[PDB]
RNA sequence: UAUUAAUCUAGAGUGUGGUAGGGAGUUUUGGAAUUUCAUGUGGAGCGGUGAAAUGCGUAGAUAUAUGAAGGAACACCAGUGGCGAAGGCGAAAACUUAGGCCAUUACUGACGCUUAGGCUUGAAAGUGUGGGGAGCAAAUAGGAUUAGAUACCCUAGUAGUCCACACCGUAAACGAUAGAUACUAGCUGUCGGGGCGAUCCCCUCGGUAGUGAAGUUAACACAUUAAGUAUCUCGCCUGGGUAGUACAUUCGCAAGAAUGAAACUCAAACGGAAUUGACGGGGACCCGCACAAGUGGUGGAGCAUGUUGCUUAAUUCGAC
């Protein structure tokens, strides 16, 4: 995130900010194919998809 | 989601619509994907466009601050 | 694999009525019978209150309280190289491995007195000084290292 | 129905196995006539674990088939309220070429069945009268009371 | 020096490391995860994590600052562990300054283990 | 059936209006990254896998901030999404161009299918040329387990890479499915338009995942988003290995493009789908002192019997 001073609210929150952040640079930092450097991504929002329709 | 959809215009372009881009756009300068934004498919590709232009017209940020 | 599996305590004596010291007593015991394990005990009981004067009850309380550890190194397996996660240990067991320290180092010794041998034992326990404090101690740092191993759970 | 105007019915329906073969079915009423002989006998005076045993065995026979009591035969028409219902009851039957009713409701052929009935139950105000018609138009065969064949008697009623 | 100057936190997993430098971009000292003597596998742990931040941070807690930003770089947990040492010592955070500079594409980055 | 004059327009598009899309050839900038160089700081480390080492640092390395800069490509934007000759298409912008989609009561009068032949592009790797090389990078150099670690682990590291000319021509280029014509239940939705209609819900036509009846089938399963039904043409396969081996062909500076045996063997295809098993450095599962905890206990001794060993007439023999 860019702001945290809340006890409880917002580590939740920059927990996922960690996690996209994480998600948005394992594709640039080492160079791979591009196949499963959009499968992952694609994967993931399946996964996000069927749990919460 | 967009006033644009629910008007009729087929098309939107840069005008400074920044209120409505805040609520696409999430306080992180990334864009959010079409289920955020509320756009069908249209008005999605004319708000990705001009979101890409307001990156480029540093009316957004990329990420840098 | 079980879950759960009832324990059982022994009845205690009707002088003071503790099944800790009866428990501490059955596991001292040796040949099997109380014999010379009674005999040992009150040699011992008769060279700490030459010393040390306090309440029998109140100092052999101290210790054992002060023994009572707080971690439990249940073993855990990374595949790889395998790093194990700290657990807790419930209070039976707590007294359990107090006594059964107590009997692994009060059985067997280089020194003269035996009788001896369990009242120092007895009194070293009590001031707080390193007979089974220690295994706290190191059950508490085992924990302190692994710290990092029971972050994340495989 | 059950309760006014009856020969032989089923709690639920046919399990499988027992209605293409009424083996499995012939067996099971004599078994539960058997049943009841010698459990006429058990007065807990063996086993209280036991009674319970049986009992629960009965439970067990009104649960799965506690209709097959007087059926010594196969029926000539299987009433189907469903055809996504009675899977056991259509299929079973239509493995031979006994007489069968059925409704269709929303996703299936109306000519699965010898007579056509588009009717349907699962809508609460549907199946009270449905299955009253049903009944008294058949009942008057066995002397029995029918009261939904031209009468004005209707019912307005939820499922329940 | 000045009651908030910078302090740049570049978190990795493998040897992280703090500097406190001025406004104008002089440091004052600096430390890495194992520099009490844990270069290798055990300054990746937390502790030697740890033992870096606590080092950085007696090297700043006397310099008029109460309340100081994070600038962490990357993403990982030497943020969390340093957050944690400042608010034990009673030094609050102003905000968690995510200093990652996201690939731009610019240099090629290194080809994946094989 | 080819058809004549006229033809009929229901197609091919096309008059016209609306019309959405990452379609594309072309040309521009912006974000910054990256590492450096001028700038100063500063005290003691960096590198890393299962653990380390190779490999870097006080003569100031980490890290640092702005200034300035080289090549280089643009986190997200990324969907019951669309546009797509295939290959594909997303920091933007625009020139241009292409394909549409919806509707036109319309026209030439069906003016079109496949494709010998010809034409075209072709992911990507790599090549000569000129330049650039920021960055990583094979091969690997060194180092870690190792019986070997040559594959998998880490650092140093160049060919390579990169920009354009010329050459690249293949991919698991697929939809494991070449097309074109005509027709055929549906549904949750949703997309582009014609849209009444805050958006809507709701549709009309084309599209986008599934669905299940006919139909289809060796089974997988497909099913109006057929592996369904009929019409027309190009490509292929007649059991497997042999067999893409050899010659030869055309082009390509070459790798490669296609092509293809014989002799022989076997009576079979690593031929496919499907049923349960074994199986896993795949998961859910309940269980027994089996573990988790301990008493004691043997490998530890006095030791005595027992095994192998040896010796030998057998140190019977079997038991592992």
């Amino acid at each position: 995130e860019v702001k945290n001073d809340d006890l409880e609210l917002a580590l939740k929150k920059f927990k996922r900010v960690s996690l996209e952040i994480r998600r948005l640079a394992q594709r640039h930092e080492y160079h791979l194919r591009k196949g499963m450097r959009l499968r992952e991504k694609r994967k993931i929002a399946q996964k996000k998809r069927r749990k919460f329709r | 989601y967009c006033r644009f959809c629910a008007i009729g215009q087929l098309r939107i372009d840069l005008i400074d619509d920044l209120e409505a881009l805040k609520r696409f756009l999430s306080p992180y300068a990334k864009i959010n994907p079409r289920r955020i934004t509320g756009n069908c498919q249209m008005h999605q590709r004319h708000v990705a466009k001009a979101l890409k232009r307001a990156r480029y017209l540093a009316l957004v940020p990329f990420v840098k601050d | 694999r079980k879950n759960r599996a009832p324990k059982r305590t022994v009845l205690p004596d009707p002088v003071f009525n503790n099944t800790l010291v009866t428990r501490i007593i059955n596991v001292i015991m040796e040949d099997g019978k109380k014999g010379l394990a009674q005999r040992i005990l009150y040699g011992a009981f008769d060279l700490i209150e030459q010393r040390t004067k306090e309440k029998p009850l109140t100092v052999f309380e101290r210790a054992v309280g002060n023994v009572m550890p707080r971690l439990e190194l249940r073993v855990r397996r990374i595949a790889g190289s395998n790093y194990q996660v700290p657990t807790e240990v419930p209070q039976d067991r707590k007294i359990a491995l107090a006594l059964r320290w107590i009997a692994m180092f009060a059985r067997k010794r280089h020194e003269k007195t035996m009788l001896e041998k369990i009242a120092n034992e007895i009194i070293d326990a009590s001031n707080n000084t390193g007979a089974a404090i220690k295994k706290k101690d190191d059950t508490h740092k085992m924990a302190e290292a692994n710290k990092a191993f029971a972050h994340m759970r495989w | 129905i059950a309760k006014r105007v009856d020969v032989a019915f089923i709690t639920q329906r046919w399990l499988g196995g027992t209605l293409t073969n009424f083996k499995t079915l012939s067996i099971s009423i004599n078994k539960l006539n058997k049943l009841v002989e010698k459990q006429a006998e058990n007065a807990a005076d063996l086993t209280k674990k036991e009674n319970l045993m049986l009992s629960r065995e009965i439970e067990r026979l009104e649960k799965f088939f506690g209709g097959v009591k007087s059926l010594k035969r196969l029926p000539n028409l299987l009433i189907v309220d469903d055809p996504v219902y009675e899977k056991n009851a259509v299929a079973e039957a239509n493995i031979l070429r006994i007489p069968v009713v059925a409704l269709c409701n929303t996703n299936t052929n109306p000519e699965l069945v010898d007579f056509i009935i588009p009717a349907n139950n699962h809508q609460p105000q549907s199946t009270c009268l449905l299955m009253n018609l049903l009944a008294d138009a058949v009942a008057e065969a066995k002397a029995m009371p029918t009261m939904f064949a031209y009468k004005p008697d209707e019912e307005i009623q939820i499922e329940i | 020096n000045v009651s908030s100057g910078i302090i740049h936190v570049s978190c990795s997993p493998n040897n992280t490391i703090v500097s406190a430098s001025d406004p104008g971009g002089n440091v004052l000292c600096w430390a890495s995860s194992g520099t009490m003597g844990f270069k290798g596998s055990r300054k990746k742990t937390p502790y030697s994590a740890g033992i870096a931040a606590d080092k950085v941070a007696k090297t700043v807690k006397e310099m008029g600052m109460a309340t100081v930003k994070l600038f962490v770089k990357g993403t990982g947990r030497g943020k969390d562990t340093a957050i944690r040492s400042f608010a034990n010592a009673g030094l609050s955070i102003t905000e968690i300054n995510e200093k990652t500079p996201i690939p731009h594409n610019g240099c090629k980055p290194p080809k994946r283990p094989r």
